[PDB]
């Protein structure tokens, strides 16, 4: 379920799901570094019926994972609403900006 | 006996050339520009652009500019963000121009890497993630200005009626205009009134750009305009792309570089799809709509061939569309576009195609 | 017919045909550099019935062309007959060794 | 509520791991190693290896060694050929060892990037295009010097019965043996008699490697043998892989890393295809044949699944095969191999898979 682009909390992922890349929804694959910054999505949880803030931190410093590419756009907005925008590399400020995969971290309601 | 030689120029005339920016997202450190002849689909050559390159051709047609990021050991070591100048005919590297390590890394929207109308300055988007606009002096081969006044704004729309002016879209729903001096430093600036509601009717950043005005389409199929015939930009809108029947089937725009303007006629081209709802703003085109911007009414609609991005050549009356891998070539000399050919396998993952300039 | 892997002169090509890459059978695409060294193949000409030496110089210093990949092996031999061998990068000694495409240069009978 | 973390180790234990060297030929500057769990097909992580990377695991199973080429600006600027040392469990970079700018650039045959039996030296093929063998001192993190004696030879076959000796195949059709001193320099050497006719019966370079001997197959389905139980290598062959029926249908070997030896049983594994002729030596396997090297008879044949390369695990009695993109896992504890599973999409363009070492002392 979590490895599917349709999984509820992946609603604003543009990238490869880290859970298909040797990591999980909340951990970077070995040898890849979390981004301190991210875009944010608001996603609806069909199970409990509530909406949640999801932080899409990237994992960085390794070349493209290539697995489970997703391009979902719920509530995503262009770069003049920068932290809602997912057509930029959220690895952009890491020590190494090479993009590896995207995580989907639950923040709160 | 035959002898292999190098040093050769591109085999087709400049006027035949198009540039397909292949992100190669699956292997993004080996992005490149593929150069094609649009008249016959022939592959002419390529320019390597390392990690997530961006590309534009100089306004005078003589050089190709790329923007990219290197690291000493790719995935580790010191970062170098650069602009490179390449010869357009030999497809060879000429000069590297150092940038601060904050050039935009992101999908290839036209407005992230542009130039002034006079061709003397390259104008590029930075994100650290704080946004600013960077200015490169082409003659000097130098980064000369960092426009921090553009914080909280995004993308560069050059004004074709002024030599060194451009606009950017800001978080307040208005436009910031920057006028550069002959040294590439900001000479003056101005801010428009609110053009669109950011919360209620966000626009796509891609302009349908005329000589003295620009049109933008929104997530819900409205059109906004910015008139820059004067020093102060005048803004208006919305008018709707949609009639009642269109609304009933929930038609809305979608794509990336999703609009274009044919300047002689005023026709605006827009990728559209039915069953629009939250989250469909990047969907492939079901149709291309052709809008008369004077009457503010649709004049034609044609199959979209799943296209995501387009570009227009004014002088040959052409539109290219691009579905990520394939480039379609259309004759737009009449209101209904006519499909001339498709170039299959032009890229693995491209969201941007551009003609070689012929205007000078 | 020169863009097909079956073309007679391409009988020991392992790589992308330069003629599909903006070059020709005997010229590098713009901005790629010929290798001074090469593997050699002996190919049968289906017209005159004679065998010809073909020199497979690479074009170098640009990333992979990606078009018209061929892997033909007529009279190809392992690395202990080094100049008959096509599983190595004949760009190896160039100022930049990145492999772009392979030419098929007719030497003679 | 949740917090993103890095610094994690590979989730499956070492004994489950395999390494698929993906050349990514279409984008050869972004080659990498994909780490998979062979028991369930799970992707575990990866190591980036830049332009045309090569890879091996340290004999002790602690480190991954890669070999690659960088340039300051990829397609221009100064060249750096390197070996890199990576932690196997964290999949993180630890050390770069500088090489002379002539490491072999080529497809991933095992014998281009190897190590001595004692693990103290990395032993690699150079080509400038003049050939030599390069020696890296693992403890020092240094390049030693070229083994120039190996000019006109190709590839590295370690001698599993000696701590720092290896062989290479030469253009005269014999083997050159190199015995290193404790410092990684050549201490002694010897050259065998001609093993095979280079003109009339060229062999594939991939050894079917035993502890004190190695077997090689030829373009025409013959087998040659090198026995290094003594200080001088004794060479023999050919015998034929082919019975009369086989010969009638023109069966010959084909592939890249195309042979394997199960040491305890003496079974040799070979990719084979029918209708052989000049130019078919790299054809995908129609079948895998299992040969008894003691009786010199075939004991099994099974579908090839278009495989091109293989590797054998002595410790778990397994064989992996690889068709360029997919990895097949076989139980080889009996004469007839049994297919356990296939891992689809393990690579885009791989000609080499290797197990994480278990045991092996
Ligand atoms: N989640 C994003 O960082 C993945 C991405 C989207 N567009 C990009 C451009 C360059 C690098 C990464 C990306
Ligand atoms: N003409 C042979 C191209 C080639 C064959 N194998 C290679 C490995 C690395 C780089 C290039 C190659």
């Amino acid at each position: 379920e979590v490895n599917s682009c349709d999984y509820w909390r992946h609603c604003a992922v543009d990238g490869f799901l880290c859970s298909c890349c040797g990591g999980t929804t909340t951990t970077c694959p070995p040898g890849s570094t979390p981004s301190p910054i991210s875009w944010i999505g608001t996603c609806h949880n069909p199970h409990d019926g509530k909406d949640y803030l999801i932080s899409y931190h990237d994992c960085c410093g390794k070349t493209a994972c290539g697995r489970c590419q997703c391009n979902t756009q719920t509530r995503e907005r262009p770069g003049y609403e920068f932290f809602l925008h997912n057509d930029v590399n959220w690895c952009m400020a890491n020590e190494n900006s090479t993009f590896h995969c995207t995580t989907s971290v639950l923040v709160g309601l | 006996r035959e002898v292999l030689t190098g040093g050769h120029s591109v085999s087709a005339p400049q006027e035949n050339r198009i540039y397909v920016m292949d992100s190669v997202f699956m292997h993004l450190t080996e992005s490149r520009v593929h150069v094609y002849d649009y008249t016959n689909g022939k592959f002419l050559g390529m320019v390597p652009t390392a990690f997530n390159g961006h590309v534009q051709v100089s306004n005078d047609g003589k050089k190709i500019y790329t923007m990219t990021t290197y690291h000493e050991r790719i995935t580790r070591g010191k970062r170098s963000d650069v602009v490179e100048v390449w010869d357009a005919d030999k497809l060879t590297f000429e000069k590297e121009i150092s940038l601060p390590p904050k050039r935009v890394q992101g999908l290839n929207y036209d407005g992230l890497f542009r130039q002034t109308t006079d061709g003397k300055f390259i104008v590029l988007q930075n994100a650290s993630p704080a946004t600013s606009i960077g200015i490169v002096d082409v003659a000097k081969g130098d980064y000369v200005e960092d426009v921090t006044a553009a914080a909280g704004c995004w993308s560069v729309i050059p004004q074709p009626n002024r030599p060194r002016s451009f606009m950017t879209i800001c978080g307040d729903g208005g436009l910031l205009t920057i006028n550069l001096g002959e040294d590439g430093k900001v000479a003056s600036q101005s801010r428009s009134k609110q053009m669109f509601s950011v919360k209620d009717d966000p626009i796509f950043i891609a302009p349908a750009l005329d000589k003295d005005k620009a049109h933008f389409v929104s997530y819900y199929g409205n059109v906004y305009s910015a008139d820059f015939s004067g020093d102060e930009v005048k803004v208006d809108g919305p008018w709707s792309l949609l009639n009642d029947e269109d609304k009933a089937k929930n038609w809305v725009p979608g794509g990336y570089n999703l609009v274009g303007l044919h300047r002689a006629s005023g026709r605006m081209y827009v990728f559209m799809h039915p069953d629009g709802k939250e989250g469909t703003h990047k969907f492939p085109a079901a149709e291309i709509w052709v809008m008369d911007t004077k009457t503010k009414q649709r004049v034609a609609r044609i199959p979209g061939r799943d296209a995501l991005s387009m570009t227009i050549d004014q002088q040959r009356n052409l539109m290219l569309t691009l579905d990520g891998g394939n480039v379609n070539v259309y004759d737009i000399s009449q209101p209904e576009p006519k499909l001339l050919r498709t170039i299959e396998g032009a890229a693995e993952a491209s969201l941007q195609v551009q003609f070689h300039p012929v205007g000078g």
